[PDB]
């Protein structure tokens, strides 16, 4: 089950978000973006993504 | 930054395609910066990359991908997919607000209350003789007073 962080909007399976430490996770989440090169992504700049990987947009 | 690519999927396919995606990216190393799935696209999920052949080999051996359309997208056009802020941030208890779609249009309100978890905002309707809390969705409303 993939959860969404309300704080830095990461997508991670277990019960702490890894990039920020918050407990305060979402089953209920939305718009799926991946970031898979912080350095050359435009996605990422604007969603002021710094770490590789999944991320929702609306966390809900 | 790369430019943006739409590409085709299956329907229902858009997350599931975007992950195999990514996983095929990670295992050769493959030059896309990013993959976008929004929950309000449906048969297409868009990746960025440096070019055009980049992606087309990417989603070749995947299933669920039908095919890149060859007209980059501008950046601007996907720009509405990446607001990650609540629409009922800024707003206070005592704010007056108007909602603008749904059953209540027109009405205006005083907010009792938002719910930036859910991105909900419990109002209280001007006119009403019985103050009823209602709890709208934060797109349906727009700020008219601070207080
Ligand atoms: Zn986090």
């Amino acid at each position: 089950s993939e959860k969404a962080c309300r704080h830095c909007h990461y997508i991670t399976s277990e019960d702490r978000c890894p990039v920020c430490g918050s407990r305060d996770l979402s089953e209920e989440w939305f718009d799926l973006v991946i970031i898979v090169d912080v350095e050359n992504s435009e996605i990422a700049k604007k969603i002021g993504a710094k770490v590789p990987g999944k991320y929702a947009i609306r966390v809900r | 930054a790369g430019k943006i690519f739409a590409v085709r999927v299956t329907h229902g396919q858009e997350e599931t395609t975007a992950k195999l995606i990514y996983s095929k990216v990670r295992t050769y190393n493959l030059p896309i910066y990013a993959i976008l799935a929004p929950s309000r696209v449906k048969g297409y999920i868009f990746v960025e990359a440096p070019n055009k052949g980049v992606v087309d080999e990417a989603i070749r051996g995947i299933r669920h991908a039908r095919g890149v359309l060859p007209g980059e997208v501008p950046f601007k056009e996907i720009e509405h997919f990446l607001e990650e802020k609540p629409a009922v941030s800024g707003l206070e208890p005592g704010d007056l607000v108007e909602v603008i779609a749904g059953p209540f249009k027109g009405q205006k309100a005083k907010v009792v209350k938002i719910d930036e978890s859910k991105d909900e905002v419990v109002v209280q309707f001007i006119d009403a003789i019985v103050p009823i809390p209602v709890t709208i969705k934060g797109d349906y409303v727009r700020l008219i007073s601070k207080l």
